[PDB]
């Protein structure tokens, strides 16, 4: 555990990091919506 | 000393060691129990 280890790390930080770019792939969308739909308010609503 | 009547030769003595009996799961040997049992926790765990 102490010397394979460090993988484990990129592991955690790495599914971290999809997160955040999950979420910027889903505003970005709602935006291709605020096109077609509304400013920020309910464009972001009626996608979930 | 009267001529000798049979010879030999210092040796030494040790036991035929055992019957070997390796690992019927030493398959699983060259890692950590834990690192087996955290990558099937990750199996799941990155999954989800």
């Amino acid at each position: 555990v102490q010397n394979i280890g460090g993988i484990f790390i990129v592991l955690a930080a790495g599914l971290v990091l999809s997160v955040f770019v999950a979420v910027g792939e889903f505003l970005y969308k709602s935006k291709k919506n605020a096109q077609l739909e509304k400013r920020s308010f309910c464009s972001a609503m009626v996608e979930e | 000393f009267s001529k000798p009547f049979m010879t030999l030769g210092i040796s030494i003595l040790y036991r035929k060691p055992n019957g070997t009996n390796p690992g019927v799961f030493s398959f699983l040997n060259p890692l950590s129990p834990d690192i087996w049992m955290y990558v099937l926790l990750a199996c799941l765990g990155v999954s989800c």
